């Protein structure tokens, strides 16, 4: 109804904060939460930085594939 | 044909016998209730399964029960 | 006690035969109910007349009919809904109406907003009068039964007085008001300078200037020198070039002739003075060559039963409404109606649905009469008995025709679709490969085109312009009417119509004939007209009553009517409607793609449904967004109907049991025990939502498409 | 009369009166505080 | 989360400008003093005030130019979801408590089903005021053990 009456700025749009937080904790830097693997000073990052972290971090931050796509309302 | 069973919660109000459209049920004497009678189902080979008998039983749960089974020409209501 | 009582209260509110068994009381209640309905109709007319006086651009439209869109509704600016106030022209903002009220007022001679106010006040007064009359005739002075059964006097008055005198009075109004005012309007005279209608009556030389025959007075009428009145009583035929409707003089002459004929016809049946026939005598004495004994016994049946009369009247009214819908698009009776496409599409679809509903009602009430009022002992009739004694032959033959028609009308479409898909366009049933020409219809068209001048010496032009041979008519740069070609595409769709009508007739007639009894349930009459089933015996006896036959026939009526309106819409958009340039080249809205695209099922899905629905789905943000909102809402109702149609009653009762337990846990258990809907009610709820959703979707689609283009 | 009060207390009429008053009230706030998405208090 | 405030949203400004331009297109069609023009002029001001108020409340807009709601519990966005939530809970509890209290009162009658159709208005008017203190009433009734049958 809000968009039918020509006023799109009245829509109830809610950001999926929890899934975005999970994605940030997995190493995605498209939101800026800086938690866990997205934080370079964390205990989690230092544990696996020299085993598998570089390739996974490179793959997840490439936005041309379907690995942890960006989400919205 | 179908199977019709009568249980001992009968009160002998004769409604099921009147509701049968094929003359399957009948009433017999029995000293287990005030009315001193109970229903019976001696001709179940003519039952068609319309369950008009169960719609007439007034007990908490039916004292007459019909279980559907092998179906024949008589129980299918076929005239051709 | 339980919740089914609330539902049963509204289900039997108007079933007077169940309340009482006395015919007198039923007749009195029927009379009062009719009075109440008349009052409601008068109130509706008063509202319609008032709204066009205060919240409409009628005058601006009257000064420029072609370029201004009619409007009679205005919205309050509360929640931002004032976006629906579009720019309809004439310095006015509002919702564009499609009921064709402006054309009626213009053809009646109305020029200002003062007359509409007076009409609204009069209609309100009449509504109050009707309500008081209903109260009086039920509570104070209720007639006797013998008054209602005088059907010889009812027919005389309803023919001579209601229909005979109404036409004469309307012809008088037309002659005295509508002809001169419309002549002044058609001459380019500004509407505010036209003399008031009473000036024509008071001043006679003003009328004599327009029509010299008015100078002679009423003497030529009495002297039988009727040729002098030919100035305003013509037999021209065809459409008016200025406005695009029929000549008003033709309408006046037609109404005069109709009034005289009805007045003559109203003096047939016998009354106290002993001249005229008696209906019973006509029915009894009639014995042709194959009837034998005759119609002896129908008078009592039709005078002692309300359901038989209701069924007959409903069938006749439905057929009449369908005829009215067909006869108004081809011979437009009002000025500036043919070239206004939004109203033309809306008037054809309304009356078709009304007629279909009334026909289904006729079938239902015939079934009700057969179940309830049938009496072979006291009201024996021979013809009904003979029809009931060979009902097996009637149904089995009607069953065969449906299969034959369905195969030979739908397999042609499927064959065309397959041949198109396989890359073999030379093997389809079309105008280029295999032709199935409707030769009889083309012969009829040629005969009707050539009828003037040979078989109709007094006619100057053909009755309508649809018969090929006439000339194109243009009003304000738009196309009003032109000959309609008939080809192979029109051969298939007519047989589709025939197939659907035959299937609906089969369902309804089977229900009516087998209402009393059948080979499966010999005692079906004792079970009633409206009962769900007779148990799971004999393999299953679901939906054996006549009510369920009407319930099934509603779906097929809806299916049949929908194809008719789609056919009309596409054929008119592709072959008639359009625009004409200054040099005389006609460009139709869809460019004549009906001939080649309407022979396969893919053509209707791609060229009609997909292509013509782009207007409604792009209406967001504009003044037509209400149609876009109603388009989506109707799908929800249609899909919501399927829950009741596909499911049963036990599951919902058990679910309600669990819910009631959860309510009992917190001492919020109502004393009125909740119950799921009955078997019959669940069916009635589903079909209502189904029809509502389908009709609303089609309504929004049509209205959003045709207003924009 | 007593019958007038008894008919006025029946469920449909009372529900219609309540819902009409409710709709009027809601329109009143929507007119007084239009286009509202967050609480500024 | 990558969101920018409304007051610094170029797409928000573009939306406002486009809506105003579309509204002003229909204003040129009528005389300036006419009633339709007067009604149209009141729409532009409403749009301007709505956009100003949306900017003034610190709402967050994305790359689309449309405000987003944050319901994770941040103290800077308690008016979006937390504040209206408690109000709805209070009102719904009021309604439920009134409905529950009416049924219990009439349960002891000889024909309690008759009071569910013809509502006892004098009895209902007294219970209505009692729903104001429903949180305290329910809290006390839960402890005493009378809440559940
Ligand atoms: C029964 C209701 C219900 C169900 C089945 C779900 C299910 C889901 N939600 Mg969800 N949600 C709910 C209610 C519900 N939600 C409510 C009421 C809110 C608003 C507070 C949210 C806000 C929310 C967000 C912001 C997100 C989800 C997401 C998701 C998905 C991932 C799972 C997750 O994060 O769980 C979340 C589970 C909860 C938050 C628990 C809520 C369930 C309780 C019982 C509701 C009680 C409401 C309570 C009365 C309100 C108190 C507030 C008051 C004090 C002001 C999943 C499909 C995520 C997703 O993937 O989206 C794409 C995501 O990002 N939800
Ligand atoms: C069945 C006939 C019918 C219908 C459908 C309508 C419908 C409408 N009328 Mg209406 N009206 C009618 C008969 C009818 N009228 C009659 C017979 C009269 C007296 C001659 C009026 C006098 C009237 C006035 C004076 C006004 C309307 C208005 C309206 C509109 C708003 C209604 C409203 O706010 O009600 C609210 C609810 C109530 C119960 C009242 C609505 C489209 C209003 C309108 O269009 O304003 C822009 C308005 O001001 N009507
Ligand atoms: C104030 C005037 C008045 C009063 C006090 C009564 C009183 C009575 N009438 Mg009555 N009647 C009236 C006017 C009145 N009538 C008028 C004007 C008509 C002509 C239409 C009738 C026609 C009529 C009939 C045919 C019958 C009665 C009967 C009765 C008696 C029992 C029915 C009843 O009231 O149950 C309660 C009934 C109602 C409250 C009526 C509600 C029905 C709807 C609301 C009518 C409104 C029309 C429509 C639905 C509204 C607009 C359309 C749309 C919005 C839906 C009762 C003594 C019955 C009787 O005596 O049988 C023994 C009976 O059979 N009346
Ligand atoms: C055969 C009868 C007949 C016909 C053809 C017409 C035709 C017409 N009338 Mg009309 N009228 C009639 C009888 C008829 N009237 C009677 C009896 C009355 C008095 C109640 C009126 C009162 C009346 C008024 C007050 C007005 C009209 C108007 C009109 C014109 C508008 C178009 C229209 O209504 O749709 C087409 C209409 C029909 C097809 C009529 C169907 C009704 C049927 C024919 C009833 C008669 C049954 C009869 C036995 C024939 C059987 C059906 C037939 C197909 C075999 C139209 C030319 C309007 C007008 O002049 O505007 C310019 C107008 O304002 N009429
Ligand atoms: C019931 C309908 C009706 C009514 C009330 C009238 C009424 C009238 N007509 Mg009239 N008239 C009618 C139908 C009617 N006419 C029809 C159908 C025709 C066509 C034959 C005429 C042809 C006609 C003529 C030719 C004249 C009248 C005149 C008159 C007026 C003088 C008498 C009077 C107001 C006369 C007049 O204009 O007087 C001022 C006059 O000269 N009428
Ligand atoms: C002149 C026309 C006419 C008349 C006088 C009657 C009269 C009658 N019909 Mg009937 N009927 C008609 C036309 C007519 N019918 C048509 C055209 C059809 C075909 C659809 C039917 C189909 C039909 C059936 C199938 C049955 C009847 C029955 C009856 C009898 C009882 C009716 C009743 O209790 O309704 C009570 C009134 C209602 C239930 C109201 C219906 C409400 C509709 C369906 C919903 C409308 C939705 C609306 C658009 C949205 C409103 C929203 C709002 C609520 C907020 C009564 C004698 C019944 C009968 O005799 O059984 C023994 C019966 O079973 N009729
Ligand atoms: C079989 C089809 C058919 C039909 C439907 C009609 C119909 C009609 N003819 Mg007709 N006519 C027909 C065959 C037909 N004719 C044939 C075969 C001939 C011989 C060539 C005529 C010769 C004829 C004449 C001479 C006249 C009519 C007239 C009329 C009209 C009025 C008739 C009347 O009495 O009033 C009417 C539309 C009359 C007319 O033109 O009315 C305006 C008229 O004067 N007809
Ligand atoms: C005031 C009465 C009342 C109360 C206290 C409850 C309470 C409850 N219902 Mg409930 N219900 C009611 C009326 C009521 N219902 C009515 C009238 C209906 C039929 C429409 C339902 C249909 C219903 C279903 C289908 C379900 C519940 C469920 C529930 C439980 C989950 C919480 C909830 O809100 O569910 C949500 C409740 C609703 C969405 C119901 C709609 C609210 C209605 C419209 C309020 C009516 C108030 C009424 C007019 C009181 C008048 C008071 C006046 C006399 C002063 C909860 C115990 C659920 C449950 O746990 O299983 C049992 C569940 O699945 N209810
Ligand atoms: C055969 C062609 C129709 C002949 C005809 O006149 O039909 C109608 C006719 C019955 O007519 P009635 O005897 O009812 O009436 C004759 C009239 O002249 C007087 O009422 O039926 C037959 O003659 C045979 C019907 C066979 C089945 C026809 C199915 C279609
Ligand atoms: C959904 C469904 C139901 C459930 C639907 C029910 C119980 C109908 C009743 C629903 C309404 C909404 C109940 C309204 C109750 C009160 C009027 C509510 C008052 C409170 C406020 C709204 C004022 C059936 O009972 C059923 C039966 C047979 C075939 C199919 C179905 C079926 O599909
Ligand atoms: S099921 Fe029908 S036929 Fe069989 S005993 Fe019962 S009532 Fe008689
Ligand atoms: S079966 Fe039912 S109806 Fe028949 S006697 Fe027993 S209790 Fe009565
Ligand atoms: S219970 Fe349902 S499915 Fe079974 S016979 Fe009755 S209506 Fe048919």
């Amino acid at each position: 109804v809000m968009l039918a009456f020509g006023t799109p700025e009245k829509q109830i749009l809610i950001e999926p904060i929890f899934a975005q937080w999970i994605q940030s904790a997995h190493g995605k830097t498209s939101y800026g939460f800086d938690v866990l693997l997205s934080s370079t000073s964390g205990p989690a990052f230092n544990a696996g930085r020299s085993i598998w972290l570089p390739g996974w971090l490179n793959a997840i931050n490439e936005n041309s594939n379907s690995l942890f796509l960006t989400i919205g309302p | 044909s179908h199977s019709v069973k009568i249980y001992d919660t009968c009160i002998g109000c004769t409604q099921c016998v009147r509701a049968c459209p094929t003359d399957v049920l009948e009433m017999i004497p029995w000293d287990g209730c005030k009315a001193k009678q109970i229903a019976s189902a001696p001709r179940t080979e003519d039952c068609v399964g319309c369950k008009r008998c169960e719609s007439a039983c007034p007990t908490d749960f039916l004292s007459v029960r019909v279980y559907l089974w092998h179906e024949t020409t008589r129980s299918m209501g076929l005239a051709y | 006690d339980t919740t089914t009582w609330i539902w049963n209260l509204h289900a039997d509110a108007h079933d007077f035969d169940s309340h009482t068994s006395d015919l007198e009381e039923i007749s009195r209640k029927v009379f009062s109910a009719h009075f109440g309905q008349l009052s409601i109709i008068f109130l509706w007319l008063s509202g319609m007349y008032f709204h066009g006086a205060r919240f409409s651009n009628y005058e601006a439209w009257l000064s420029d009919p072609t370029h201004i869109g009619p409007s009679a509704q205005v919205v309050w600016p509360i929640v931002g809904q004032e976006i629906l106030n579009g720019d309809v022209g004439g310095g006015f903002r509002g919702i564009q109406i499609t009921s064709g009220f402006f054309q009626i007022w213009r053809a009646s001679g109305i020029t200002s907003e003062l007359q509409l106010y007076c009409t609204a006040i009069g209609a309100l007064v009449f509504a109050a009068l009707m309500l008081f009359a209903g109260w009086f005739h039920y509570h104070k002075a209720a007639p006797k039964l013998a008054w209602f059964q005088d059907v010889e006097s009812m027919l005389n008055h309803h023919l001579a007085g209601l229909l005979g005198l109404g036409s004469l009075s309307w012809a008088g109004h037309q002659v005295h008001v509508s002809l001169p005012i419309n002549q002044f309007l058609n001459a380019g005279v500004d509407p505010k300078e036209i003399p008031l209608p009473h000036e024509f009556i008071l001043n006679r030389d003003l009328l004599a200037q327009l029509y010299p025959s008015f100078a002679e007075g009423a003497t030529p009428f009495f002297t039988l020198n009727w040729s002098k009145y030919s100035e305003f009583l013509t037999f021209r035929g065809g459409l008016d070039p200025v406005t695009g409707g029929l000549w008003l003089t033709d309408i006046a002459h037609h109404h005069l002739a109709i009034a005289i004929l009805f007045l003559i016809a109203g003096h047939m049946y016998r009354t106290n003075w002993g001249i005229g026939h008696g209906i019973k005598d006509i029915l009894e004495a009639h014995k042709g060559p194959f009837t034998g004994q005759g119609h002896k016994g129908l008078y009592e049946i039709l005078t002692t039963s309300w359901h038989a009369q209701l069924s007959l009247n409903l069938a006749m009214l439905g057929s009449l409404t369908i005829i009215v819908a067909h006869h108004m698009y081809s011979m437009p009776p009002y000025p500036y109606l043919a070239t206004d496409y939004a109203t033309q599409l809306s008037l054809f679809t309304h009356h078709m649905w009304i007629g279909g509903f009334l026909i289904v009602g006729a079938a239902a009430h015939a079934a009700i009469f057969m179940v309830r009022d049938y009496d072979p002992t006291n009201r024996y009739n021979d013809l009904l008995d003979r029809v009931l004694r060979h009902r097996d032959a009637i149904i089995s033959h009607l069953n065969w025709v449906c299969i034959f028609l369905g195969f030979h009308s739908f397999g042609l479409y499927i064959h065309n679709d397959t041949m198109s898909a396989l890359g073999r366009p030379q093997d389809m049933f079309s105008d280029t490969a295999i032709q199935l020409q409707p030769v009889f219809a083309q012969w009829i068209q040629n005969t009707h085109a050539l009828a003037p001048g040979v078989t109709a010496p007094g006619e100057t032009a053909s009755t309508s312009l649809t018969w090929g041979g006439g000339e194109l008519v243009a009003v304000g740069g738009k196309v009003a009417l032109l000959p309609i070609p008939l080809g192979t595409a029109d051969f298939l769709v007519h047989h589709i119509h025939a197939f659907t009508i035959h299937v609906t007739v089969l369902i309804l007639l089977k229900g009516v004939l087998f209402a009393r009894s059948s080979r499966l349930i010999p005692d079906k009459a004792n079970l009633g007209f409206r009962f769900p089933c007779d148990g799971p015996g004999r393999g299953g006896t679901c939906q054996v009553s006549a009510w369920d036959h009407v319930f099934l026939g509603l779906f097929w009526m809806y299916n049949a009517i929908s194809v008719v309106i789609f056919h009309f819409s596409w054929k008119m958009q592709s072959d008639v409607w359009g625009s004409i340039s200054d040099q005389g080249v006609v460009t139709h809205i869809t460019g004549g793609n009906f001939a080649q695209s309407s022979i396969t099922i893919n053509g209707w899905l791609r060229d009609f449904l997909w292509a013509q629905a782009s207007q409604v789905i792009q209406s967001y943000g504009s003044s037509l967004s209400a149609y876009g909102l109603f388009f989506l809402g109707a799908h929800f109702v249609w899909a919501f109907s399927l829950m009741f149609l596909f499911s049963g009653r036990g599951y919902w009762q058990e679910l309600i049991e669990s819910i009631v337990w959860a309510h009992n846990k917190l001492k919020v258990a109502p004393a009125t025990q909740p119950r799921a809907l009955s078997i019959i009610q669940g069916r009635a709820v589903g079909v209502t939502h189904y029809l509502l959703g389908g009709i609303a979707t089609t309504w929004a689609f049509f209205l959003a498409r045709i207003i924009a283009v | 009369m007593r019958d007038l009060k008894t008919y006025l207390s029946v469920a449909p009429v009372l529900s219609t009166l309540w819902f009409g008053s409710l709709a009027g009230l809601l329109i009143e706030i929507n007119r007084l505080f239009p286009d509202a998405l967050t609480f500024p208090f | 989360s990558g969101l920018t405030p409304c007051k610094d949203s170029k797409q928000f400004a573009k939306r406002e400008k486009q809506q105003i331009k579309k509204l002003e297109s229909s204003l040129k069609l009528y005389a300036p003093e006419s009633a339709p023009a007067l009604a149209l002029n009141a729409q532009i001001e409403k749009t301007k005030r709505r956009f100003d108020n949306y900017g003034k409340y610190g709402l967050l807009c994305g790359s689309d130019g449309l405000p987003h709601l944050i319901v994770n519990g941040d103290q800077r966005h308690w008016g979006e979801f937390i504040t209206p939530g408690i109000l709805f809970l209070y009102i719904a509890g009021w309604i439920g408590w009134v409905g529950r209290s009416y049924l219990i009162a009439i349960s002891g009658e000889k024909k309690p089903a008759m009071k569910e159709i013809i509502i006892d208005v004098p009895l209902a008017s007294r219970i209505i005021f009692r729903g104001f203190i429903w949180p305290v009433a329910a809290y006390r009734e839960f402890l005493n053990g009378d809440l559940i049958a």
